[PDB]
């Protein structure tokens, strides 16, 4: 039917052959594939001993138009606000290319979540302590994602 | 003539002789993926943004360029797209294009 059916069908075709690491359990309603869910999983300090439940929502003029993601699960991170909205520059509308695929899209959000851009910040007060005294800033993330994140499969 | 090719966006094959090659690059584009594409740049983007959508080219930074790409895609355009969209192209083109660098 549509270009965003047509164009999802093939990106889930090709995540469900080669799982991607750090986003696992990727839940999609063949019915209405302009929902993802699915869980991020991190790979270090401070984010390592938790989970985060993300949804993507892939606009009806996908891949012309970019997706949004939410975070389900709280983060402590200066680039995501307490709504669960996340400032990721590959998919600004300034910066979308309708060739980027979301396997693309979600290395993006881990490289963002691995490496806090506190430049353009959606809480202004933690991008300040990344800044100042990161030590400081991975011992409040860490007992953050103890005590608010999800917990992380196997 | 009818041996199947891959969309460059969406991944889809159909007869190469239903699909739209774009001039400028070597990129094959289905007639949907084709009309969307460029439909919704009209519509809510700039001239600028009437590139392939799989590769990004032409480079309308050189101004020599213009003429040749534009009259090109100018005829795929009306077989493709809905008349409105069709005199929103010649607007925006008779309003003239930004010169990125
Ligand atoms: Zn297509
Ligand atoms: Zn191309």
């Amino acid at each position: 039917s549509m270009a965003a059916s047509r164009r999802l069908m093939k990106e889930l075709e090709e995540i469900r052959k080669c799982g991607m690491k750090n986003f696992r359990n990727i839940q999609v309603d063949e019915a209405n594939l302009l929902t993802w869910q699915g869980l991020i999983v991190p790979d270090n300090p401070p984010y390592d001993k938790g989970a985060f439940r993300i949804e993507i929502n892939f606009p009806a003029e996908y891949p012309f138009k970019p997706p949004k993601i939410t975070f389900k699960t709280k983060i402590y991170h200066p680039n995501i606000d307490e709504k669960g909205q996340v400032c990721l520059p590959v998919i600004s509308a300034e910066n979308w290319k309708p060739a980027t695929k979301t396997d693309q899209v979600i290395q993006s959000l881990i490289a963002l979540v691995n490496d806090p851009q506190p430049e353009h910040p959606l809480r202004a007060d933690l991008a300040e302590e990344y800044s100042k005294d990161r030590k400081k800033f991975c011992k409040n993330a860490e007992e953050f994602t103890k005590k608010y994140g999800e917990k992380r499969p196997v | 003539g009818s041996e199947f090719q891959e969309c460059a966006v969406c991944g889809w094959a159909l007869p190469h002789n239903r699909m739209q090659a774009l001039t400028s690059c070597e990129c094959t584009i289905c007639p949907d993926c084709f009309r969307q594409h460029f439909t919704i740049a009209l519509k809510e983007k700039h001239i600028t943004d009437m590139v392939c959508p799989a590769c990004g080219r032409p480079d309308l930074t050189d101004d020599t360029q213009l003429l040749s790409y534009f009259s090109t895609l100018d005829i795929q355009l009306r077989e493709s797209l809905e008349p409105d969209a069709y005199a929103l192209f010649h607007k925006k083109l008779t309003e003239g294009v930004l010169m990125r660098d």
